[PDB]
């Protein structure tokens, strides 16, 4: 088009440049467009009005210092008690006041906007006129018992946290309650009015439901190796013994030969029979409904089984299926207990092998400081986040899972959701030992790539000729994957499996998110080679019903019972700390103070509860995301499912039976259903009404008509609102004030390090040159358009091409944000991709192995061509030995020679820039190039230099998060990248910076959080003060009707009585 | 008195005191509920602090805060209410300023540092009053013009008090923005009522400012404390102690290593506060002085002190000893829970006064009038005099009274018109009575319609009857003694003695009647009568010469007294049955008891109506004469109370002869250089007779229940101001009665506008027993306990009431219609035409309003059938008077014929008339068909006169013109 930008005529030709320069008047457009310049053209005195009458606004001031940080704050606020002492001598200095026994005249309001307006606290004065439970302490106790190296054995003994009267206020101690109750009552008008009635050791394994991992080996070809200790459990199926098992040794298991084969979506498809004893043999629903179990045929359905009984030539993993017994040739069930149950810990890490992969079954830091000295640090975690992680992250969490393994859907199978799923092909163990399990669509998907993996490999072969043993074994591979993804075929066409009815949960929900506060105090500390969890973060407000939901799936580890009864419905209307009908209290009452982990679990902000998920009797837990090597590792879990004075009397008469021995408990369930009753009275009643309106509610708001009722009702509907509100907001205030503290204290610790960072280096991109054993797959992240293995990239090792051996890695590499220096060269962007690529290597150097000769030429050519005489003797000098060419005894790997290049160049920083160092790092780069050097690897991270070494396969996309998803994702390169190159400064430069950053987004966040809240919090206040005011004036209209008819009525009384006696006095004695 | 039981003879009187003050340990007072619902809103959105300890010291300090709120809204409010309640309350904490224990800031003491906080915190309290009064000051100054209702004022008053503590408490929880809005939003409705009110800008920014300025008190004492190491030099320096109490605390602190009568004579001549006054209620709770004061300072322990360990009857006595009037009160409970314990006659009047007292006191005033208006005597004055005899026509005054003429005044006075109607002001105008007579009956209309008087005499009813009660053989006369009681009081009102002084009396005579003379005053001047001053041992002396175990009873054993007693029993045994059986003729038991019974004589009657009359007859002769300054005062009042500018008629008597013919006149007994024994038996002493019959409603209700019109009084203890200005208030002069050592206290009223803007107040205990000078309270458990204040009256009135007689006193020697009521209403060219033998005068007489007489006898509010019954006796009383002149001539004198000829003529002129307006009755009454009885009220229910009414006959007329002729025929003959 010719109006691309939606200009007018005039500005549309001026942009495109049309107009010549002697139709422009230069002033005009000097004053209208943009490419333009610029030009500039007595202490105690009374206070002011206007001083005095902006006290009592709503917003005096729209100061807002929250974005100001000072790395060098000087912070001591304290209340001026000399300009205090200095405003009274000076008023006392005027016209004595008269009248009155004080002689001292009055200061017309200086004094109060002096101690109390604005532009060590006024609180410690007053509290100079006047012990807690420490909870930090005693977990402190336990944790060290438990780490004790006699008690279980990794032991990690836990610092001394500071003292309680200088502890933070969002402290773990503090998750319980401030421990107020003595000195001040519940927020609750309601709480105060029944307070004041009177009706109101290995504890790190926590129980959550009711009642290992492989290393890959390059090998001649692909190994799945595995930490060998012994198998605590082999997965065996004792239901059917002898004959029709096979025990297939790659999967570990055994499987069924073919010869004893003889609105909820789930709620849709059994046709509603969803009720724990009603449901259906699972044969009924195939027969009904076989368009939902059939590959859309008429009646020709059959579970192939050939397959998985012969063993995996070339021990190739294929997950089998879940083995189905009932074979289909063209009732209330008590649905207990039909599955095998077993312990899972939540919080181990899951490594399973690789799908189509062969089984083998049977810290100190170098910081370049700001003077230019390369000390080392060593790294330590403060004594907070260690309490914290040894609180929450370090405990055992664990799960009552279903042993899929082990269990097998029979006839009389009930039409569970795990039933329907296993029947229709939905849900594959992947892990041989362990309950873990994946959607079949992914072990397809995961059988595709390494089909295509294992074709190009071919190919690749095949262009070199390699032995024809290599080519069979290969061909065999790709047959064997073809047949398996259709399982019964070589020439069907490829199956689709439907989405499983089982509904998934993620893990956090039974796990806790951390706060942004202790997730940036954690980052305080920068521990390279850490990892931060995307969905650790994430948090969404939640609801008090889901938050009940979730009490009533989880059990209370004292006693096993659910926490929340199922008939206990709306039991919370408040998540204040303080108050009496919130989570934090019924928690405290239930005693359950020494488990912070439920404290976290039931807040009002964390990971998203799905109300129907945790309905079900049957869910799946997803315990990590779906990667292009690994599978979405998820687990199966299975459920199992009055007056105020009668109320005092009982309460009264329960705590004394506790004196007596009476029977073990006795007490536990009858007081909490007396308390629940208590909680869920009713105020209409008028005996409730007048003991509330006698305790709390003020004169000139009592009343009995249904109006005055009807408005009590929502003045303390309304104050619930209010107190969850102001919660809401003093939490996010909170936190906002911690993360604004630590990254103050972040900048003042990177300011002592020198800026060493390459971050606004372009590397050139890499040009192409001339051009038996198979090794792995190498991966590559990144958000360029158009992306091939020349472009190259800026790093700690220099430039070229990075790739990575683990799939994590690349992938956190591909959603951190195109370097600002790099975004405005970057033609197109485009989704985070990750690349395939297989290496085809000839020489390939080692940067933790001994320096060979080669390298030291490349680096002295290097050195010679790029520095100039006296900087080349200073460099030998540096790092050469006085009278030797061989480098220094010191100096041993070329890490150390970059470090060694780093130090030096951090020597000279007035003539060195972090663009230079990596010039000259590149140079290496390309001399060794030169010498025929096809990439620099450790393991881990490949340093490809020649583009040709490489073939691009495959392109994996990643979906598109939000801003802190993206500054978490450059977090944990940056960390992945310094816990690699520990010895390399650049590397925790990059580290410090990229935790900087998290944090300072973290901090954005919570000022959007703050402000929605503050929000919330007028439009509740406000509604309250509504309610109040229609209240007070609907009492006082009862009040006044109700009076002015008892003064009508004492003066009828009065006339009445007048005329009287009023007549004459004629009785004897009657007066 | 056998004609009644033991059962609604003690029943006819209560006097027994109700507890009405209730204070549960669990209630809380209204300031407190709506300050603690303000901070919790206030707490629900505060900003917590960012280290634990600074939330501990937040939380610390807001609990803080909310009290100093609480006690500032409390302390404003009490200032609100009754100005002068800082004075008493500000001296007391300078009383206990340093020493006080219980303080609400504050949850051998050689600590320097306690001793210096609880001074500062004492400091602090008095100057947070200092400036609730200043802003009180203020505040009146600004509201002076603007003119809205006390309850409005009051309440912008505390609405004001509340809103000045904002930015107090937007620092305090810290500055969030929640509390910004929450008391920005209070601010604003403040503000719009404040200028809805007619207050503008500059004024509500000075009493913004007022207010922040008295809510900052308490931070700006604990930083000068803090800032200068607690120097109490320099904080005396500063001026924030004052001088008096700061020495008064360094003399005690340095230090530390009586009948009743005193101290309560040195509590009432103070006004202000008095420490001593303290120990006063130390005696009547049994309770220490520390301990009452710091009860005292704190409302909710002083109103469970006083709902738990104190009984009605302590309540009572404290109250009637003036204790109430001096110590402070805290809170506005306080006041109003004590208001509730005094029960005026009606609860709506205390449910006023507990808001706006002045309107309180105009409405009971209004009430008092209102039952006058309609009362049994105000109605039938005119009626029962003319047909008892002892009203006089205005007419047959000029020829009847020869010399009496000089002793008759009319009825009606000034100040009557705003009483009755106008109409019936003319029939009262027409009335001429005895000066005694006028004068009493003005004394009944007065007592019964004036709020401080009739308290007067009900805290005198109440402690004669509560010390009759406890007397067995006394109890069986409370009707008696009370009918006699009220009688007297009438009469002595009328003599123009001084009401308020009756008590006083009470108390001498019963000492006297106990002790002798020797209970007197001979030292100093008492009363000046004659040429000199004469003291009062001296002038009681001189009165019971000029008169006429216990050692004087024989003293009421007198010529005089036995009179007066047999004037007093032919009263009651006329307008009731006798004293004794019931049944019995009113002239039989006084001629019985006086014509034969030997030495039976001086019945318990007579000697009961004896004593009251000497009483009476003391306050009498103490009052009307020129006394000492303390009693001058109190009658120059009391003589101001009377209706008519002149009833003061010179009473102010100089020497003894005037003053002894005074009150001979105004007591009646029989001979005596008075007028004559038969004008009195006939013109005086019936008036009495019906008046024991015709007692006012509300004289009747006070008389049934005293407390509760001593409760005016009692109420008007707490609040005694004005409401148009400050500046006339001199109560301290009046109280400083030093002619006697009784428990009377004598004040001034305020809150009344008129006339009883001067009024007086009795406080008198009714457990004061003056001849052992005790009191006797009841316990809380119910044990009597005898008080001192420095054989009780209940002996003296079982001796008077026993069997025992005294023998022939004195002299003892022996017994001493309704047409005329209707004709006495009847009133130049006029006398001409009808002089003599004229017959015109029909024609020029029977047209007129004025001569409408049927009118007056309808404004008299007389029964159509008594009306009847009138002109029907009329008819037969003239044709008697005819034949007895014209053929009857027992006397035959030309001037006694030509008098009666003119008499009767003018009867049947009236009884034409009648006749007339009679027929005009009965045909307006067939013509609306209508009960006759109803029409009598109707008459006056559509506010019609006979004048517009037309109902004219044709042979009517000719018939009663033809019977007219035919009467007056023979008449002129």
């Amino acid at each position: 088009s010719a109006n691309q930008f939606n200009l007018s005529a005039t500005d549309n030709l001026l942009q495109q440049g049309k107009i010549t320069q002697e139709l422009i008047n230069e002033t005009q457009l000097t004053q209208s467009h943009i490419p333009t310049v610029y030009s500039t053209p007595l202490p105690g005195q009374k206070p002011s009005p206007e001083t005095f009458n902006s006290q009592f606004n709503a917003q005096p001031t729209n100061e807002d210092a929250s974005r100001s940080f000072n790395p060098n704050a000087l912070k001591r606020s304290q209340f001026d008690v000399e300009g205090a002492l200095a405003a009274i001598r000076n008023i006392n200095t005027q016209e004595g006041l008269t009248g009155y026994q004080t002689i001292k005249p009055w200061g017309e309001g200086a004094l109060s906007s002096l101690m109390y307006g604005l532009g060590y606290t006024l609180d410690a004065i007053r509290g100079r006129q006047y012990a807690f439970d420490d909870l930090a302490e005693r977990m402190r106790q336990n944790r060290n018992a438990r780490y004790n190296a006699i008690n279980k054995t990794f032991g990690r003994e836990i610092a001394k946290p500071v003292a309680v009267e200088e502890r933070w206020s969002t402290d773990l101690s503090f998750w319980a309650g401030f421990g107020l109750d003595t000195i001040l009552d519940p927020i609750d008008s309601i709480g105060v009015a029944w307070k004041a009635s009177g009706l109101l050791t290995n504890t790190g394994r926590v129980i959550v439901t009711p009642a290992n991992k492989y290393q890959v080996v390059q090998t001649p070809k692909g190994e799945v190796s595995i930490p060998v200790g012994q198998p605590t459990v082999q997965a065996k199926l004792p239901s059917i013994a002898s004959n029709n098992k096979v025990t297939s040794l790659t999967l570990r298991r055994e499987i069924r030969r073919p010869d004893g084969v003889i609105n909820w979506r789930w709620s849709r498809v059994v046709d509603g029979y969803i009720n724990p004893e009603g449901m259906q043999p699972i044969i009924e629903v195939v027969r009904r409904k076989p368009e939902v179990f059939t590959t859309n045929s008429t009646s020709g359905y059959s579970p192939n089984w050939e397959y998985w009984s012969a063993p995996k030539v070339d021990d190739l993993y294929i997950p089998a299926p879940i083995d189905v017994e009932f074979k289909v040739i063209p009732l209330a069930l008590p649905y207990g207990e039909p599955y095998p149950l077993t312990q899972w810990d939540l919080s181990l890490e899951t490594n399973p092998p690789q799908i189509g992969q062969r089984i083998d079954n049977n810290q100190r830091r170098r910081v370049i400081k700001a003077d230019g000295t390369a000390v080392y640090e060593t790294v330590r975690v403060n004594p907070e986040t260690q309490l914290l992680d040894a609180a929450i992250t370090n405990i055992n969490v664990v799960a009552n899972v279903v042993d899929v393994p082990s269990m097998s859907v029979s006839q009389s199978t009930p039409a569970s959701p795990l039933a329907i799923d296993a029947a229709s092909d939905a849900l594959r163990p992947v892990s041989p030992g362990t309950p873990l399990v994946a959607p079949t669509s992914e072990v397809n998907k995961q059988l595709v790539d390494q089909l295509t993996r294992l074709t190009e490999t071919e190919r690749m072969m095949k262009r070199r000729g390699a032995s024809p043993e290599t080519l069979e074994r290969i061909r065999t591979q790709k047959l064997e994957l073809r047949k398996a993804i259709a399982d019964g075929d070589e020439l069907a066409e490829p199956k689709v499996k439907p989405e499983p009815v089982t509904p998934a949960i993620n893990k956090t929900v039974l796990t806790g998110t951390m706060t942004m506060s202790e997730l940036s105090q954690q980052l305080l500390d920068n521990v390279p080679g850490s990892r931060i969890d995307p969905d650790k973060v994430r948090r969404v407000e939640r609801k008090l019903s889901e938050v009940e939901a979730l009490m009533k799936v989880i059990p209370n580890p004292i006693t096993g019972e659910p926490l929340l009864g199922s008939a206990n419905t709306r039991k919370f209307r408040t998540w204040a700390k303080d108050s009496s009908t919130s989570p934090t209290a019924y928690l405290n009452k239930l005693g359950l103070q020494e488990y912070p982990l439920l404290y976290r679990l039931f807040e009002r902000d964390g990971a998203a509860i799905d109300i129907d998920a945790l309905a079900h009797p049957e869910f799946r837990v997803i315990l990590d995301k779906p990667l292009p090597d690994k599978t979405s590792r998820q687990v199966v879990v299975s459920n199992t499912p009055m007056t105020i004075n009668e109320l005092r009397s009982e309460r009264k008469l329960l705590k004394s039976q506790i004196n007596e021995l009476d029977d073990p408990s006795d007490l536990i369930e009858r007081l909490m259903e007396l308390d629940d009753a208590i909680n869920n009275l009713d105020i209409t009643k008028p005996e409730n009404l007048k003991v509330v309106q006698d305790e709390v509610i003020p004169e000139t708001q009592h009343g009995t008509s249904p109006e005055v009722v009807k408005l009590t009702q929502q003045k303390l509907d309304i104050e619930n609102e209010v107190i969850n509100t102001g919660v809401r907001v003093q939490e996010l205030e909170l936190e906002l004030a911690r993360q604004k503290v630590q990254l103050e204290d972040a900048l003042s610790r990177i300011e002592e390090t020198a800026d060493i960072n390459p971050h606004d280096v372009i590397s050139e991109p890499l040009p192409s040159g001339r051009a038996n054993t198979t090794e792995g797959s190498l991966y590559h992240g990144t958000r360029v358009k158009g992306w091939t293995p020349g472009n190259g990239g800026v790093g700690e090792w220099g430039s070229g091409t990075y790739f990575s051996k683990s799939s994590q890695a690349a992938s956190d590499n591909a959603i951190k944000p195109l370097r600002p220096a790099l975004g405005e060269v970057i033609d197109n962007v485009t989704q985070p991709t990750i690349h395939e690529v297989l290496p085809d290597f000839k020489r390939t150097v080692d940067v933790n192995s001994p320096v060979d000769g080669d390298f030291s030429a490349a680096l002295l050519m290097s050195a010679n061509e790029l520095m100039d005489g006296s900087e080349f003797t200073s460099f030998k000098r540096s790092i050469m030995k006085p009278g030797t060419v061989q480098l220094r005894d010191t100096i041993k790997t070329p890490a150390d020679i970059y470090a060694a290049i780093e130090k030096y160049a951090a020597k000279n920083d007035i003539e060195w820039t972090p663009e230079r160092t990596h010039k000259f790092k590149s140079r290496i780069n390309e001399r060794l190039r030169l010498v025929g050097v096809d990439a620099l690897t450790d393991g881990d991270t490949t340093l490809v230099i020649n583009p040709d070494a490489v073939s691009v396969i495959n392109s994996h996309l990643l979906d598109e998060t939000d801003a802190i998803g993206t500054s978490i994702a450059r977090y944990n390169s940056a960390s992945e990248a310094a816990g690699r190159n520990s010895g390399i400064p650049t590397a925790n430069a990059n580290q410090a910076e990229a935790s900087v950053m998290l944090q300072r987004q973290m901090y954005e966040e919570t000022i959007e959080k703050l402000e929605d809240a503050k929000r919330q919090q007028r439009t509740a206040i406000t509604k309250s003060h509504e309610i109040d005011e229609q209240l007070t004036q609907t009492a006082q209209a009862e009040q006044t009707t109700k009076r002015q008819q008892r003064v009508a009525k004492s003066q009828k009384r009065a006339e009445r009585e007048a005329e009287r006696l009023g007549k004459k006095r004629d009785n004897p004695c009657q007066f | 008195s056998k004609h009644c039981g033991l059962e609604a003879n003690q029943k006819a009187t209560d006097n027994e005191p109700k507890k009405r003050i209730r204070w549960n340990k669990s209630q809380r007072t209204l300031i407190e509920k709506l300050t603690a619902d303000k901070h919790r809103k206030l707490r629900q959105s505060r900003r917590t602090a960012d280290i634990y300890g600074d939330e501990v010291s937040a939380a610390q300090s807001q609990k803080l805060a909310e009290i100093e709120e609480v006690l500032i809204r409390s302390a404003g409010d009490v200032i609100s209410l009754d100005r002068g309640q800082y004075d008493k309350w500000a001296s007391l904490v300078s009383a206990k300023l340093g020493w006080r224990r219980g303080n609400p800031l504050n949850p051998a003491l050689k600590d320097a540092r306690r001793v210096a906080q609880n001074l500062i915190n004492d400091a602090s309290h008095i100057r947070m009053l200092d400036g609730i009064k200043r802003f009180d000051d203020i505040y009146r100054q600004i509201m002076k013009p603007l003119g809205m209702t006390t309850d409005d004022a009051r309440a912008l008053f505390n609405e004001t008090i509340e809103i000045g503590s904002i930015p107090k408490n937007n620092k305090i929880y810290g500055n969030s923005e929640g509390v910004r809005l929450i008391n920005s939003l209070r601010h604003s409705d403040y503000i719009e009522r404040a200028k809805g009110y007619g207050l503008n800008d500059e004024a509500i920014e000075t009493l913004l400012r007022a207010a922040t300025d008295v809510h900052s008190v308490f931070d700006e004492m604990r930083v000068i404390a803090e800032a200068t190491g607690h120097n109490i030099e320099e904080l005396q320096n500063l001026g924030y102690f004052p001088r008096i109490a700061t020495r008064d605390f360094n003399i005690r602190l340095r230090k530390a290593l009586n009948p009743l009568s005193s101290v309560w004579q040195k509590s009432r001549k103070f006004n202000y506060f008095v420490p001593d006054d303290l120990e006063v209620a130390s005696k009547l709770l049994n309770t220490s002085s520390d301990e009452i004061a710091e009860m005292l300072l704190n409302p909710r322990e002083w109103m469970e002190f006083l709902t738990s360990s104190v009984s009605s009857s302590q309540i009572e006595t404290m109250t009637e000893l003036g204790v109430m009037s001096k110590l402070p009160m805290t809170s506005r409970e306080v006041f109003e829970q004590l208001v509730d314990q005094y029960e005026l006659p009606y609860k709506h009047i205390n449910e006023m006064f507990k808001l706006d007292p002045h309107v309180a006191a105009e409405e009971y005033a209004r009430v008092l009038r209102q039952a006058v208006g309609n009362s049994a005597m105000l109605k039938t004055v005119v009626k029962d005099g003319l047909a008892a005899g002892w009203a006089v026509p205005e007419k047959m005054l000029k020829d009847l009274s020869p010399k009496e003429r000089a002793n008759f005044v009319p009825l009606s006075f000034q100040k009557l018109d705003q009483f009755m109607s106008p109409e019936q002001l003319e029939a009262a105008g027409k009335v001429y009575v005895h000066r005694v007579v006028s004068d009493q009956w003005r004394s009944m209309l007065e007592i019964s319609m004036s709020a401080n008087k009739l308290g007067a005499f009900a805290s005198a009813w109440s402690h004669l009857s509560t010390f009759l009660n406890k007397s067995v053989l006394a109890s069986r006369n409370v009707l008696y003694v009370g009918t006699n009681f009220l009688s007297g009081f009438v009469l002595t009102n009328a003599v123009g003695a001084n009401v308020f002084t009756v008590p006083h009396a009470m108390m001498d005579i019963s000492n006297y009647l106990a002790k002798g003379l020797d209970a007197f005053d001979g030292t100093k001047p008492f009363a000046k009568i004659g040429g000199e001053w004469i003291s009062k041992r001296e002038f009681f002396k001189q009165f019971l010469l000029k008169r006429g175990s216990f050692k004087s009873i024989g003293a009421l054993a007198d010529v005089r007294s036995a009179k007066r007693a047999l004037e007093y029993l032919w009263s009651y045994s006329s307008s009731f049955g006798d004293p004794v059986r019931g049944t019995k003729g009113a002239a039989e038991y006084v001629g019985s008891l006086l014509n034969e019974a030997t030495d039976n004589f001086f019945s318990p009657f007579a000697k009961m109506a004896s004593f009251l009359d000497t009483m009476y007859k003391w306050n009498a002769y103490t009052s009307l004469v020129e006394r000492q300054g303390a009693a001058e005062l109190a009658n120059t009042i009391a003589q101001g109370m009377t209706l008519e500018p002149i009833s003061r008629i010179g009473r102010k008597f100089d020497n003894w002869r005037d003053l002894s013919r005074h009150i001979d006149d105004y007591f009646f007994t029989f001979d005596d250089p008075g007028t004559t024994t038969k004008v009195i038996s006939k013109y005086v002493r019936p008036f009495a007779n019906w008046s024991m019959q015709s007692t006012p409603a509300m004289l009747r209700a006070a008389l049934r229940s005293p407390q509760k019109f001593s409760a005016y009084a009692k109420l008007l203890q707490l609040y005694n101001r004005g409401n148009n200005d400050d500046e006339p208030l001199n109560q301290s002069q009046l109280t400083d009665w030093q002619d006697d050592e009784y428990p009377v206290i004598l004040q001034r009223d305020a809150l009344q506008t008129g006339d009883g803007n001067g009024g007086l107040l009795v406080l008198f205990p009714h457990t004061f027993d003056p001849i052992t000078d005790t009191l006797n309270v009841i316990d809380n458990a119910g044990r009597t306990v005898n008080i001192l204040f420095g054989d009780g009256l209940t002996s003296m009135l079982t001796e008077l009431f026993n069997d025992t007689y005294w023998a022939k006193p004195a002299g003892l020697l022996l017994g001493i219609p309704l047409a005329e009521a209707l004709l006495g209403m009847y009133t130049l060219a006029w006398e001409t035409a009808v002089k003599n033998g004229n017959w015109s005068a029909l024609a020029l007489m029977t047209m007129g309003a004025r001569v409408r007489l049927i009118d007056t006898a309808r404004n008299t509010q007389m029964t159509l059938d008594e009306i009847k019954t009138g002109i029907d006796e009329l008819q037969k009383a003239n044709v008697n008077a005819a034949r007895q002149l014209t053929l009857n001539p027992e006397k035959l004198s030309e001037s006694e014929r030509n008098k009666r000829t003119e008499r009767l003529t003018e009867s049947l002129t009236a009884e034409y008339q009648m006749k007339y307006d009679y027929a005009r009755l009965i045909n307006y009454m067939k013509a609306k068909r209508i009960p006759p009885k109803r029409l009598l009220f109707e008459m006056q229910q559509r506010s019609v006169n006979v004048s517009d009414l037309e109902p004219v006959g044709g042979k009517q007329r000719l018939q009663l013109e033809s019977d007219f002729r035919r009467r007056i025929e023979e008449i002129n003959k």
